[PDB]
């Protein structure tokens, strides 16, 4: 519950098939995507902990699938304090 | 204007705060109160037991974990901290003064009774 | 005693990580986060200079689990004393006129 | 209901060509090109799924006779989620 | 039929002697210059193809001469035809004038 | 603005204006003539070397080397290149016609002469 | 026209340290920090030559304990010229 | 036109030495500063062929007393075409 995934990238095509696999295999909502330069590119859903545990690896697969796609870092947070939902980017803002 | 009078109430009363926090050390050496400030009313000090201050944050759900970290360690030979309760708020009169509160309070010679009401009418009439 | 730690990690996905578990292993307040570009984005957050330098060291460790993520950089700054402020949303009302009554209004021990 | 087509190039000259190339070639809507750091620049188009496809493959053509210019990445998307069409930067602007 | 002309060069400098050797070894218009950071920069040359390909030939071979310069990428894209238009500046006013007199006003031979 | 409504003049007036300049292209077989349009005192068709735009441009620093590279490389059998002199900027009328400049002449059926006289007549209404 | 002091670090913490220990050891005015890529950054302080001097070189000391942080360049002008005032960023603003 | 002279460095702090220096050593006017990534920062000056020639000599020995600074590149074109004053950033206003 109250879980955040999220898929780094290298290459903009890539993490755009993945925000669309995350959201399509499980019911978690693509909050946030974030870009820090150097090519890499981030998209950042929120759900259960369980819906973005499959959410997030049906983004690595399906990224596999793309021409030029690779994934950099990928991380999921079962939960996180409630500081970070007025800073980072994870939520609807 | 309430919140930007405490900010000249605390640097222009330093020497007087700091011997406030000095003989409300005194009555509780191992910090087991914290020196509080109240404007529901007129503008008193209080006190409250680190539980309450403690509760508070797990009941708000860490929004105020930081002043909780700054109450349960600064350095009262050489620090003041003290918490005020707003409307959903909360500030601390937090800073180091030169010299520290043991010699505040003994440069100032006076009694912990006089501290608190010289202290709580000047910030009575500062409010304005 | 306030101080600010700072974490840059090369990646997003190990900053989050960081920051969240800044503020779940110290007493701190994450302040914000900042990009300068090619990769590095910095956390910071802000709190007694013990309970920083226990945040920052717990946002170092955690990185390491992140699959993908890489620390680049991480200081704790000393900065002089303020008058902090914390500003509640209304949903806590309930528990600031709480907490309001449980306090002793005399500060002199009996 | 509208795919989406996206071509992923290492430069701007081969931008310019991806962009003029993937709109002349079939009927679809040229909503922007997204920046990500080191020179990685893609198109996005908008359209039907045969016509994106069309496109995107011209545009890939196109960028082989591009001198110094490389398709880092490429990918098309038949049915793209509504979720995205509010975080990822593919509506037209 | 009018084309555009584009040389990418690493460096600013480069593609400062890019523009200025495409402008003056063929019979183009600056038209743009444009930057997508990491040190790329692109000057955008436009007029016939020819002249274009001259343009752009040219170009490339000061950006040689250069040190520290560099070439990224380069490419030429027709254009369809425009009104292209020309503002002269008030210090040519003369010149317009002596040309009008040149001119002859019947088109047909005699 | 004359110069947009020099374009409509254009896009209205294409087959009409192909056919002109290949009426021009046939008194001036080898392209010894540039078919051009003074605004000044009216519209009006005039005809220039390419000795002349190309000393104009020298004594302009290249400000219309762009426009003396399009008239010497057009070619007159598909394309249609009129230079215009406005007040201080000149306009170059540079359109591909979807008949062949030689499809238009023969299709309008009218003189160099009507062709002339009615597109500076529809010129300069559109501009008064 | 008051001396300046440019401190040019790697990465935004080191660059904090810097801009910090520069305005504890002198009187020296903080300019700001210029970004110029490839996470370059650089600390701009002014005032008098002999404040300058010891700004510098206390920036230069505390990068040494930044674990992570480096000193790219470092660079001291007694006097800049007034033409310098109106195209580099080195006034307050 | 009036000659123009540009020294391309890999630092601010090292272009801003080459900037003082350009405009001590000789009677150009230092008209713009560039950044185009990658920390390569120009400076551009703008004057007679000879004191242009002078200032980009003078500002590149004077990068030797810079601790870190490194030059990209220098170029100097004694007369450029009219049709860069108004697209290149050379340009006095």
């Amino acid at each position: 519950s109250i879980a955040v995934g999220m898929i780094e990238t290298l290459g903009f095509p890539a993490v755009v098939e993945a925000a669309d696999s995350m959201v399509k295999a499980a019911r978690v909502t693509l909050v946030g995507y974030e870009k820090i330069g150097s090519g890499r590119v981030t998209v950042i859903v929120r759900g259960d902990v369980s819906e973005v545990q499959a959410s997030v690896t049906a983004g690595i697969e399906n990224i596999r699938r793309v021409n030029g796609g690779e994934v950099l870092s990928n991380h999921i947070i079962a939960r996180p304090h409630e500081n970070l939902e007025y800073v980072l980017p994870i939520r609807y803002t | 204007p309430w919140r930007y009078r405490l900010d000249q109430f605390t640097k222009e009363e330093q020497t007087a705060l700091g011997a406030l926090a000095w003989a409300f050390y005194q009555q509780w050496p191992a910090k087991e109160q914290y020196l509080g400030l109240d404007l529901h009313p007129q503008a008193h000090f209080i006190s409250c037991a680190p539980q309450a201050i403690a509760q508070l944050n797990d009941q708000v759900n860490g929004r105020i974990q930081e002043m909780v970290g700054i109450l349960y360690g600064y350095d009262p030979r050489t620090e003041v901290a003290i918490f005020v309760i707003g409307p959903t708020q909360f500030k601390l009169l937090f800073f180091q003064p030169i010299p520290d509160p043991a010699s505040c309070f003994a440069a100032l010679g006076l009694t912990i009774e006089e501290l608190k009401h010289r202290l709580e009418k000047t910030l009575q009439e500062k409010l304005a």
